[PDB]
């Protein structure tokens, strides 16, 4: 009974409560944002005309 | 470790508007450095 119930509680927590995958999200963010930088750097003048 | 933050603008220029316009015209390196500096602090707090 008990281990079923715990599985169900994991089921609600991952279904409704957000921010449960913060680690994986953070990794994806931090990569995507390094790219958006490096792109956004690609349009700098660095002293040129 | 010690949690350090560095004001990239001031540290590079130090209260110089024309140096500031040059560096903003140079790209957005100050964000990355800052925001790694944060990451690295809030990681220190998390070790403890």
């Amino acid at each position: 009974n008990q281990f079923n119930s715990a599985i169900g509680k994991i089921q609600d927590s991952l279904s409704s409560t957000p921010s449960a995958l913060g680690k994986l999200q953070d990794v994806v963010n931090q990569n995507a944002q390094a790219l958006n930088t490096l792109v956004k750097q690609l349009s700098s003048n660095f002293g040129a005309i | 470790m010690t949690k350090t933050s560095v004001d990239c603008t001031m540290y590079i220029c130090g209260d110089s508007t024309e140096c500031s316009n040059l560096l903003l015209q140079y790209g957005s390196f100050c964000t990355q450095l800052n925001r790694a500096l944060t990451g690295i602090a809030v990681e220190q707090d998390k070790n403890t």
